[PDB]
């Protein structure tokens, strides 16, 4: 039995 | 603030992964996540809603999707 799978789909600090 | 709707993505093997998306989210993001979790390239798959191809920049609003709607995934033709 597979379990339920729910996936949620939701710069000066840079140094490179 | 808009709500997430929960979509069921059904694989060729009848497996399911559910995704929560907002009504204005571009569905490319769902496609990429699904392909990642299946271990295959995104461009090897086609994603259908009521038999019609889901574009990268389709949104649930454009497609008229609602809570608990189904997306079917097939191999790209």
């Amino acid at each position: 039995e597979a379990e339920e799978r729910v996936v949620v789909i939701s710069n000066s600090s840079s140094r490179y | 603030e808009g709500e997430y709707i929960k979509l069921k993505v059904i694989g060729q093997d009848s497996s399911e992964i559910h995704f929560k998306v907002k009504m204005t989210t571009h569905l490319k993001k769902l496609k990429e996540s699904y392909a990642q979790r299946q271990g295959v390239p995104m461009n090897s798959l086609r994603f259908l809603f009521e038999g019609q191809r889901i574009a990268d920049n389709h949104t649930p609003k454009e497609l008229g999707m609602e809570e608990e709607d189904v997306i079917e995934v097939y191999q790209e033709q």
